[PDB]
């Protein structure tokens, strides 16, 4: 369900984040945190109560 | 529960993203792959759940 489907997404940012050489530009810094922040909302409404 | 663990973990998985500095460290990179890989498969066991 969701919950498999958001851990393969964490997993996929995980892989984004180990391939950052040095100094990653920051469209790329803005780009992973914007995808951590949208499944952070997943995780803020699955996890509710 | 295991719910509120990930959720808490995934905001301050979010916020390390949002507070990156512009040129961050090879180690905070290694820091984030690590939470962002973690929490996936955290998720993935409790899909198995």
């Amino acid at each position: 369900g969701e919950l498999e489907a958001l851990g393969k997404k964490f997993k996929a940012l995980a892989w984004k984040v180990k391939a950052l050489s040095k100094e990653p530009s920051a469209q790329e810094l803005e780009a992973l945190t914007q995808e951590a922040e949208a499944l952070g909302k997943k995780i803020k409404a699955l996890a509710q109560g | 529960g295991e719910l509120e663990a990930l959720a808490k973990k995934t905001k301050a998985l979010t916020w390390k993203f949002k507070a990156l500095s512009k040129e961050p460290s090879a180690q905070e990179l290694e820091a984030l792959t690590q939470e962002c890989e973690a929490l996936g498969k955290k998720l993935k066991a409790l899909a198995q759940g």
